[PDB]
RNA sequence: AUAAUAAUAAUAUGGUAAUAGAACAUUUAAUGAUAAUAUAUAUUAGUUAUUAAUUAAUAUAUGUAUUAAUUAAAUAGAGAA
RNA sequence: AGUAUGAAAAUGAUUAUUUUAUAAGCAAUCAUGAAUAUAUUAUAUUAUAUUAAUGAUGUACCUUUUGUAUAAUGGGUCAGC
């Protein structure tokens, strides 16, 4: 199904705890915050590993098709598109001189 | 003078100037059996050792008091003062009365810019700390100068901000002892 | 004729004592690690040190070879007998295929200085 | 003014009372397998009774499981040592049992030369200070 | 040769803010520089007083 | 030491000796003595009773010292000089004074003598001014209200 | 022949033996005897009393049992008897430990400020330290289910030698860890066990030997290391030292430069002394005159507060904390 | 009058070519319980004086061992062509 | 050149921790600071693991030779044989 990692990998209660923790904490998990569950009087303190922290945050995974090129040729542009915003990277690929940029 | 032990120092059979840290010399040294007096070559800044407690801080009943351990090697005549207060150099004075203290308050609340702490101190022959003690500035004045501090802080760069936090932590570490 | 009042009147004391001539400098509660296996004393037993060389405070010290036992009291408690970490070395020559493995796991005995004071 | 920094005391076994490091030992044997013959005959050779009488502060457990024979010793500090005594006789099993009993459970470690005293106490004679020293340099 | 290019895109409103928080915490945890710092006396004790 | 026990921290801005450590140590010792008293007068079930709590409560000590007329010898600072002294927190001051006496006895004369003193004149049933009597009055008042 | 009836019989028997704690059954518990010998408890402290110390006041189960889906399951313990739990022993141990530790710390350091004294008492007898002492002693918590103990037919002498209380199965499973009161915390239960053991030692020993609860406390608690110097944090020690000298009969403290090297450098060294007349009250070092002055004042204050009197001395009662 | 383990005194323990004892990993044949609360494999961290096995956690497969042990045999051990 | 499975290595890109732009050689061992990670007895003044501050020591391996770091032979690496 088309849904995020937090929605696909967590049980309902753990999802509610995690979402409430992120909401109270500003949008992301923090180690120790007793969270209050809505329409209930019970409180929780979720505990996660850094792998869980990284995997539960929103993200999208894109894969290309079979591209006719070399890794040494792709790296020349993938090292430029390092941590740029996607819109900026799209512009750079639009105005690059390399055949890999279209793909 | 109370104890007449022979005086000795940590000895090395090797050369202390060139082999200060070689432990074999200290190990192989041999002192004659008996009591000795060898002073500690350390500063007593963070110690609570009975041998370092000053006499005035010990109970009179303390037998350790009569004995002359915390040797007064240094003499206060030749050591110059450090960051000393003016009153401590020439003692404190108690000469202002209620009426002029009240008028000091009125001036401070009237024109804090014109009647500053140093100005009042000069006028009335007191200390700026005393001026702050007796008087109190205006809320507008304190607000504007807090805002000035905020502006100065905001104009800082990353390195100066980190350096100031470091200064704060270091100063806090001064007093832990 | 050995006056010891300076060491009597002291809230902290240290002692240098020798086991099999190896010296150890300890204070009340320290943890000594003898690099050998004590077969005379079993775990939980108490050792009375009778080869103390020096007893010292911040500014005074008593030296003896050894010091008289009556003056002081130094007792240790054996807390465990264990071993070092296992190591293996390859002893071999420059153009020899044969390698001989020399394996080492020594023995240690842990002591806790239970009481150190001057009587 | 004075404030306090919260602290917690550090235990010192042997300074007051001594608590024996070894708390429990478990002898696991198998009724099938020649690797457990030594453990079986040790268990039936009137020796475990002597061990219990000699060390009444250790809890001895005897268990059967399919596999190689084991000796499981759990200590006060929370750690645990397991020894497989496969294909050992009564005396060698006893030697392993003595080894487990006669040791603290600390993780085996490598030490440097002359690293034989560990202290929590501050130095009676404070650290050397060049300004406060009997002989001034040059 | 044929290759493939893969990408993982994240959000500035979650990941970057969390990373900034963690970096801030590390900065606050960083120890200060003391001119006469209590640098440990490295080396074994030896069983004798050298001072 | 008696004067130190009868002087509170609020007097002379703590320049002269005062009783805080004595208060704490006496409070702990008296609590232990009252716990053993509840045990003896074996059964570990009377340690949380309202009588047990009131036996050490501050009001009990304040009333005890008032009836024992040790008030005029106590050094402390009246918050508002002319008004009912109840509002001025006198219960705490005098409870502190009594606990200070307990602690001073314990520190100077010893645990055995302190226990004898606390189990004697204090904490008695046939004194009519003892902490026990005051506790019965207080529990009776609580029952009435 | 139903197995449910056999389980009912087992549960009833377990409840009865936990309600009565008979010595005939408790004396067969290897855990209790091993713990007894390990701690060298008095020979007249009954194994039933030790098991009473281990058991906790778990009489009525909570309503959160009805909702395991909400993150809490309690299927490990049986109701206890209101007259055979360890509540009173816990209270008595609290009293004894507080009194003894406070007295010991005071008599060692007569001049400690109240805040530092409280901090040290906590450092010695806090809940965490007591829980660590329990686990170090070997007090182990019952985590298995009564049904599992029935399935493997476990004698009750094994359960009687385990710490028992309403403990939440599912505590941190899947990283949830629903919060609860202290009545469902293992740390508090372990501390309760230690305090109850202290109380039982006293209860059995006071008559013949008034002491030996105090000796046990010195052995297992006051033997622990604690550097009192690491519990201080001053703000304005110059002002505090001036006030202290004024309160005493000492001449005003003036700070003076004793030695200096490396001025006009990254890391200079200044040695300053706070003299009260001709007598040095504090020695400070620093990379700045201000640092050295502060360190000297703090050193003088600490020498004063942490002064330790000899055991042979007439008792020292301090005039109270220096209040400015 | 042995075997195992331990204790004391004494002697000995570098090694190419070479000689002589002992043991371990892999596979196959004979005998051979147990079982998903188990077995096998892999990674990380511990234990046993450690080319090997074992304990814990995690991952995959499997209602499961040519299993522990004793024998008999090898297409039985590779940085060197 | 069967099917299924396949975190086997060599090899490539990226991320994370750590060190690295005044320092020189088989790249490793020991000594020793510092950062980070994990830890349901870290009670801590704790333990372990990873990491080119810094110091000392250190002339790859086989073959064949009286004798080789030798600028004498053989080897790009790994898996299988
Ligand atoms: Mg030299
Ligand atoms: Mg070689
Ligand atoms: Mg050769
Ligand atoms: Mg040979
Ligand atoms: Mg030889
Ligand atoms: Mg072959
Ligand atoms: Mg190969
Ligand atoms: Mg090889
Ligand atoms: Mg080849
Ligand atoms: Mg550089
Ligand atoms: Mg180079
Ligand atoms: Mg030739
Ligand atoms: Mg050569
Ligand atoms: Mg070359
Ligand atoms: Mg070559
Ligand atoms: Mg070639």
């Amino acid at each position: 199904p088309e849904q995020l990692a937090s929605q696909s990998l967590l049980s309902p209660l753990k999802r509610e705890i995690y979402e409430a923790n992120c909401k109270i904490n500003g949008g992301f998990y923090k180690k120790d915050t007793i969270v209050k569950l809505p329409n209930s009087s019970e409180r929780y303190k979720l505990k996660l590993t850094k792998r869980e922290i990284e995997v539960l945050e929103p993200s999208v995974y894109a894969q290309s098709y079979r591209i006719k090129s070399s890794m040494k040729k792709a790296t020349l542009l993938l090292r430029l598109l390092g941590g740029l915003d996607v819109m900026k990277a799209i512009s750079q690929c639009h105005f690059s001189n390399k055949k890999i940029a279209r793909e | 003078k109370q104890f007449g032990f022979p005086k000795t120092q940590v000895t090395t059979i090797y050369n202390k100037t060139k082999s200060a840290s070689n432990y074999k010399g200290y190990l192989k040294h041999r002192d004659a059996p008996g009591m000795y007096y060898q002073p500690s070559e350390s500063i007593a800044t963070g110690s609570v050792n009975s041998e370092t407690i000053p006499r005035s801080f010990m109970a009179a009943s303390d037998p350790r008091r009569g004995l002359d351990m915390p040797v007064q090697s240094t003499k206060a005549k030749q050591c110059p003062n450090v960051l000393v207060g003016k009153s401590t150099v020439n003692g404190k004075t108690y000469h202002l009365g209620p009426q002029e203290i009240d008028e000091i308050r009125k001036l401070r609340l009237d024109n804090p810019q014109k009647y500053t702490r140093k100005f009042l101190a000069a006028k009335y022959g007191i200390s700026p700390l005393f001026v702050s003690m007796v008087s109190k500035p205006s809320e507008q004045h304190v607000q504007i100068m807090e805002s000035r501090l905020q502006e100065i802080q905001s104009r800082w760069k990353e390195k100066r901000r980190i350096a100031r936090e470091d200064r704060k932590r270091r100063k806090l570490l001064w007093y832990q002892a | 004729k050995t006056d010891t009042t300076p060491l009597k009147l002291s809230n902290e004391l240290y002692a240098i004592f020798k086991i099999h001539n190896r010296p150890y400098l300890v204070t009340e509660g320290d943890r000594v690690i003898l690099p050998f296996k004590l077969k005379q004393a079993e775990v939980g037993d108490i050792l009375n040190m009778t080869d103390v060389t020096t007893l010292g405070s911040r500014n005074y010290k008593l030296v003896g070879h050894p010091i008289n036992t009556s003056l002081y009291t130094l007792k240790a408690t054996v807390v465990g007998k264990t071993k070092r970490a296992f190591q293996t070395r390859e002893v071999t020559k420059r153009r020899n295929r044969r390698v001989r493995h020399a394996k080492s796991k020594g023995d240690l005995t842990i002591l806790r200085i239970s009481e150190l004071s001057m009587n | 003014v004075v404030k306090a920094i919260a602290r917690n005391s550090i235990g010192r076994n042997g300074v007051g009372a001594f608590v024996f490091p070894c708390r429990k030992i478990t002898l696991q044997f198998c009724n099938w397998g020649g690797s457990s013959e030594g453990m079986r005959k040790f268990l039936t050779s009137k020796r475990l009774d002597k061990w219990g009488q000699e060390f009444p502060w250790i809890q001895f457990e005897v268990m059967r499981k399919s596999g190689h024979p084991l000796l499981r010793a759990e200590y006060t500090n929370g750690r645990e040592k397991v020894i497989c005594v496969r294909n050992l006789n009564i005396d060698n099993v006893e030697n392993k049992l003595k080894l487990l009993k006669d040791s603290d459970g600390d993780i085996l470690r490598r030490r440097t030369k002359n690293d034989n005293v560990e202290s929590l106490n501050s130095s009676v004679r404070g650290i050397w200070s060049p300004l406060h020293a009997a002989k001034r340099h040059r | 040769p044929y290759i493939h290019v893969r990408c993982i895109l994240r959000t500035k409103s979650v990941t970057k803010r969390r990373l900034a928080y963690e970096a801030h915490l590390k900065e606050q945890k960083r120890a200060p520089w003391v001119q006469l710092g209590d640098k440990p006396i490295r080396g074994v004790t030896g069983g004798v007083y050298k001072w | 030491l008696i004067l130190q026990c009868l002087t509170h921290k609020s007097f002379a801005h703590g320049s002269k000796p005062y009783n805080e450590k004595l208060n704490l140590l006496g409070a702990q010792f008296l609590k232990l003595q009252t716990c053993i008293h509840s045990l003896k007068n074996l059964q570990f079930s009377n340690l949380g009773t309202k009588f047990a709590k009131e036996l050490t409560s501050k009001n009990t000590a304040c009333t005890f010292v008032k009836l024992h007329n040790l008030d005029p010898f106590i050094f402390w600072k009246m918050r508002d000089p002319i008004k009912d002294g109840h509002i001025n927190g006198e219960t705490t001051i005098f409870a502190s004074v009594l606990n200070a006496f307990i602690g001073a006895i314990l520190s100077t004369n010893g645990s055995e003598k302190a226990a004898k003193f606390i189990q004697g004149s204090l904490l008695d049933k046939e004194d009519l001014h003892s902490l026990v009597n005051i506790a019965n009055e207080n529990v009776a008042s609580a029952k009435a209200k | 022949e139903s197995e449910l009836a056999k389980y009912k019989e087992y549960y009833q028997g377990l409840k009865s033996t936990v309600n009565e704690i008979p010595e005939s059954v408790a004396s067969k518990s290897p855990s209790l005897r091993t713990l007894h010998k390990r701690l060298q408890l008095p020979n007249e402290l009954t194994y039933s009393t030790l098991s009473r110390c281990l058991t906790c006041p778990s009489a009525k189960l909570p309503d959160k049992i009805n909702n395991p889906t909400k993150g809490a399951a309690f299927v490990n313990t049986v109701p206890t008897n209101k007259y055979l739990d360890n509540h009173g022993l816990n209270i008595m141990g609290k009293n004894l430990l507080s009194y003894h530790v406070t007295k010991s710390i005071i008599q060692k350091y007569p001049r400690l400020p109240t805040v530092v004294l409280n901090a040290a008492v906590n450092a010695y007898i806090s809940e965490a330290v007591l829980a660590h002492i329990a686990k170090y002693w070997g007090i182990e918590v019952e985590t298995t289910s009564v049904l599992s103990r029935y399935l493997k037919m476990e004698p009750f002498e094994f359960t009687l030698g385990r710490l028992k209380f309403f403990n939440n199965s599912l505590n941190s499973k899947d990283g949830i860890e629903l919060i609860t009161g202290k009545n469902f915390s293992e740390t508090s239960a372990l501390a309760m066990s230690v305090r109850s053991i202290i109380a039982a030692i006293w209860a059995v020993t006071e008559q013949k030997d008034s002491q030996a609860v105090y000796r046990f406390i010195d052995d297992h608690i006051m033997s622990r290391k604690l550097d009192i110097t690491k519990m201080f944090q001053f703000e304005q020690p110059t002002r505090e030292l001036a006030m202290l000298c004024r309160r005493e009969g000492l001449e005003k403290p003036v700070s003076k430069l004793v030695a200096e090297s490396g001025r006009l450098s990254k890391s200079p060294v200044f040695i300053v002394h706070v003299f009260s007349g001709e007598e040095t009250l504090g020695e400070g070092y620093g990379s700045s005159l201000k640092e050295a002055k502060a360190r000297a004042a703090t050193d003088a204050l600490m020498k004063w507060y942490c002064y330790e009197p000899l055991a042979q001395q007439e008792p020292v009662i301090d005039p109270g904390t220096v209040v400015v």
